[PDB]
């Protein structure tokens, strides 16, 4: 279920691009927690 | 009567003028009221309007630089500061369209009067575009022809190369985001 | 019997008592019922000149009140009749050649056709907004159900801020309205490919379909990341940040 | 059957001689000359001339019988009217004419200004000039909208003489602002570089704000215009100016500047002040509103230089300022008083902070 | 031609309201015609003046019995 | 035949009148529908009007600086005095105009009746005129010229002297107070 414009979470992935701020942020605790 | 005109405009080619841009707006001489007026009349609205067709079709290429071109997101981003700029351009077609609604007997060149200011604007924007990408300089090697052309004396030129200009720092500044 | 008043055309050409009746005056200065006769009659003029080869594009008499209220069918992304799902449609086609307030239909009726377009994406988009829940028996996981539920509940967002209009607007405003959401309906329905009746593109390029499985959401997430701010790309990114959460119910 | 048709107006109107003015000198010609053929003048009604005269003072490319030939405005002589005689006719045709030649020129100029570096700059001067001329026609043709408005009530009407009352500060300035443009434009030659074009421009510019200064005291309207011109004109050299003396230098080296701009000299030059700092020909395309300012303008774009070298509203702002607080006489008031005032300040502060 | 007749009835009776006005007659516009074009069917010119007189010094004594 | 007797006063010549050059405002004699003592009346009339083609080509001439004539200020100012005491020329023949278009049956003896004033305060101004360009005077020399005939008779010429009067010595007190 997505929303309107919803230009928050749009930006987010958009000026930093989609997977920049994936990697920055899930993909970085992705490989943390699959370390641990 | 307009409304073709408008729709050319909008880009629904009219009948007399067929917009296809390769054509331009190839004015039919089927004219009513057929004096030079009205042919006049026409042919500059056929200025503005094979220029927004050429503009529009630019966009919808610009929907665009990251290929074989001059490679760069920042195409989008000057097709997003063009549409901007046109932005004023369409809600004035829109208050034209309302307008001519309203007179009955339609002010057809007191409206191009009133619009003559974005249809000469166009032919300069339509000129720094032309130089930024015909030239294909990629990245902001084809922003360079606005950057450097801030010794531009068209003000309206000058507003929507300003459009672009805010469009390119908020793109620099995303770039050294990212590069910092 | 006194109350009458007088015309103030005074004419130094007419002599006597003038009435001033204009020359049936320049259609570019007043039409939308006489550029309606002007028009079509150049159309016919084609037409003639070509062999009566409209049929269906012989001005379609629309009301602007009935091109308002077929554009507020397909603002629900519905087929209207000009804008109905036709065999070789799956979405959008137009009737037979709208005319245009004092136009024959060739301009009209191609501005109907570009808002047409537009109308026929939001039919095969909305069709494919219900990915999710439509691929109930679905062996592609989580990721069409998170993205076309997504997709789903987005285009009721859309279709909130469709409906809040009044279905009087003008068409080329209301298209002008939707044409950042054209770009985004044009960038999302490129990688559906929506098309029902007649089945390929939904909107955006020739679309035969959307990527599969989570590698559907392997393409979605690259794309994402290069197509971002846009009408689709910020929309797909807020999307994707969105089914984020769903990975992280798939973490 | 008209202009807009490909046939004469063929039409009645109140009979007799009163409304039959061509018919009543045809008759005269027909009468007094069984011979006398009248020559078959298209006849046009006076208020369908008059709708075409609104579209041609908005600027309409030609009528069927008022084509602009050469350039200039012309009209077909196989035209006539009923409510009126060929010479009376073609005398209001040649009122209307003159201003219509004069603004077939205008425009063609304006059009050809409008044409429809990076460390240069293009001819900021032509630039500014068709933004002025913009301006301008931009009036003009509001006038003619105006008009339209008026033709498009259809129930009221005005003499071309009310047309060219309304039109009183405009065709002044028509014929006073050719003539200037005359001097501007071609006293700047083609040969003359974009420096040499700019300096002459410039120096019929002020020459005619001191002409028009005495061509009429109430001209403040067409002197007004030839003023915001002038303003215009100077917004090129007053931001060359004022990147000369902010940044010593900028993205913009139009070389549209009668100064000598031998940029050959490196910035860490002592020959910099002199080369780049000159006075540039077509001592050069020098005037004594700035040649007396020279001085401290070569002395004060040095130190700007220097300035920047060193750490390696704006002059235009402010000189709007003081235009609006000027804005018979001539460019002499304003002008000297910005330049002691405003550009005293600027001179003296520039150097004293490069130094 | 009843347009013709409209206006021309227009222009006589902005005559006639110039006329009364230079005469300053006190007269109303509400006998802008009926007082004219009752008379017309061949009223005494003589006897409707004299009913006229008579009707506004009754009225000028109605106005005074009511002030 | 009002209508274009009028333009050809109004300082554009018709066909039965020609604007002879040195034969001044004269008139193609082989027209019906008058007696030639109206046309003798239209004479008088011409007169004045041949008088305006003049002042016409003269204030045009003194409204173009290097050449011998008389110059200064005081020439352009002398014209646009004489084209402002013309407004009201201009207004009462533009007001006249409208009357006889107004009017079913407007006699040119009205016309008359009505451009009488005019006429009367017309041929005392051009004959100071004719003076002045025989005295061929500059500098404040016109300026006392001025002020020899602005002790005039004619009421209407008297108060047209007044005010063009008022306008010289204005910049004459603009010259002084540059001086001060």
């Amino acid at each position: 279920v997505q929303p309107d414009t919803d230009e928050t979470a749009v930006q987010l992935s958009e000026l930093l691009p989609l997977p920049v701020l994936m990697k920055h942020s899930v993909t970085a605790p992705l490989a943390a927690h699959v370390s641990l | 009567m307009i409304h073709e005109l408008l729709l050319a405009l909008s880009g629904y080619p009219g009948s007399i003028f067929t917009w296809n841009k390769r054509g331009g707006l190839q004015v039919s001489q089927d004219f009513p009221f057929l004096h030079p007026s009205e042919t006049s009349v026409l042919n500059r609205l056929c200025r503005l309007g094979t220029d927004y067709i050429r503009f529009t079709e630019f966009i919808e290429q610009y929907t665009q630089q990251g290929q074989g071109g001059l490679h760069g997101i920042y195409l989008r981003a000057f097709c997003t500061g063009l549409d901007s700029v046109l932005q004023p351009y369409r809600q004035a077609l829109l208050d034209l369209e309302q307008e001519f609604l309203a007179d009955p007997h339609l002010s057809i060149s007191h409206i191009n009067y009133s619009l003559d200011q974005f249809q000469l604007l166009f032919p300069s924007v339509m000129v720094v575009v032309e130089q930024i990408k015909s030239q294909k300089i990629h990245g902001c090697q084809i922003l360079e022809t606005v950057y450097k052309h801030s010794c531009g004396g068209l003000p309206p030129v000058r507003s929507a190369l300003e459009k672009i200009l805010a469009v390119c720092h908020g793109v620099m500044y995303k770039q050294l985001s990212a590069w910092m | 019997v006194l109350t009458y008043e007088a015309s103030r055309r005074r004419c130094w050409e007419q002599i006597g008592c003038p009435p001033g009746h204009r020359e049936e005056p320049y259609l570019t200065e007043a039409g939308r019922d006489a550029f309606d006769r002007f028009c079509r009659l150049r159309q016919g003029e084609l037409q003639v000149l070509g062999g009566a080869l409209l049929q269906a594009p012989q001005p379609v008499l629309v009301k602007e009140s009935e091109l308002v209220k077929d554009t507020l069918n397909v603002l629900l992304g519905v087929v209207s009749a000009t804008f109905s799902l036709c065999q070789p449609a799956q979405a959008f086609t137009v009737k037979r050649g709208v005319h245009v307030s004092g136009a024959s239909p060739e301009s009209v009726s191609s501005l109907l056709s570009e808002v047409a377009e537009c109308g026929t994406h939001y039919a095969r988009l909305s069709d494919f907004s219900l990915q999710p829940v439509l691929d109930s028996s679905c062996s592609k996981g989580l990721v069409f159900q998170a993205f076309t539920s997504g997709l789903r509940r987005y285009l009721q967002y859309y279709r909130a801020c469709v409906l809040s209009t009044p279905p009087t607007l003008s068409l080329l405003t209301i298209g002008f309205l939707f044409k950042k959401l054209g770009r985004q309906l044009r960038y999302l329905a490129e990688l559906c490919g929506v098309g029902t009746a007649l089945p390929g593109t939904g909107g955006g390029e020739p679309r035969a379909a959307f990527p599969t499985g989570v590698r559907l959401l392997s393409y979605l997430y690259q794309e994402a990341l290069d197509n971002c701010s846009n009408e689709h790309y910020p929309v797909l990114l807020s999307l994707l940040k969105t089914s984020c959460e769903p990975y992280t119910r798939f973490i | 059957r008209q202009y807009w048709t490909t046939r004469s107006s063929k039409f009645p109107h109140s009979l007799h001689l009163h409304s039959n003015l061509a018919a009543v000198w045809d008759q005269h010609l027909y009468s007094s000359d069984p011979l006398y053929v009248p020559d078959d003048r298209v006849s046009v009604t006076e208020t369908q001339v008059i709708r075409e005269t609104l579209w041609l003072l908005s600027g309409v490319k030609k009528l069927f019988i008022f084509q602009l030939i050469d350039g200039k405005v012309a009209v077909r002589n196989n035209i006539m009217v009923t409510h009126l005689t060929h010479s009376c006719l073609r005398s209001v045709l040649e009122q209307i004419a003159a201003y219509g030649q004069v603004v077939f020129r205008l425009q063609e100029f304006i059009d050809e200004v409008m044409g429809h570096k990076s460390t240069d700059a293009p001819f900021r001067t032509y630039q500014a000039f068709m933004w002025a001329l913009y301006k301008y026609f931009i009036s003009f043709k509001e006038e003619l909208s105006e008009i339209e408005k008026c033709i498009i009530n259809n129930d009221t009407t005005v003499t071309l003489a009310i047309v060219v009352d309304k039109l009183s500060p405009r065709l002044a300035q028509l014929k006073v602002l050719h003539k200037v443009f005359s001097t501007g434009v071609a006293e700047v030659p083609p040969d003359t570089r974009n420096v040499v074009r700019a300096s002459h421009l410039l120096n019929t510019l002020y020459k005619a704000i001191l002409e028009y200064d005495n061509v009429g005291e109430a001209s403040e309207q067409t002197v007004s215009l030839l003023f915001s011109l002038w303003v215009e004109t100077v917004r090129p050299y007053l931001q060359i100016v004022d990147e000369w003396i902010v940044h010593g230098h900028l993205c913009d080296g139009a070389r549209e500047f009668i100064i000598q701009r031998n940029k050959n000299v490196p910035v860490n030059h002592r020959d910099f002040w002199y080369a780049t700092y000159t006075l540039y020909s077509v001592q050069h395309t020098m005037v004594s509103f700035l040649k007396p300012v020279l001085k401290q303008i070569i002395m004060a774009g040095k130190s700007m230089q220097l300035l920047k070298n060193l750490q390696c509203k704006s002059l235009y702002t402010l000189f709007l300022e003081s235009v609006q607080s000027r804005l018979c006489q001539t460019f002499e008031l304003t002008l000297r008083s910005c330049l002691y005032p405003h550009i005293d300040k600027q001179y003296l502060d520039c150097c004293g902070n490069l130094m | 031609a009843a347009a013709a007749n409209l206006n021309a009835v227009r222009e006589t009776m902005d005559v006639l309201l110039e006329i009364s006005r230079i005469l300053n007659t006190g007269l109303d516009m509400e006998t802008l015609s009926i007082c004219v074009r009752l008379c017309e069917q061949g009223i005494n010119p003589e006897a409707l003046s004299s009913v006229i007189k008579e009707l506004r010094k009754a009225t000028e004594a109605l106005k005074a019995a009511e002030n």
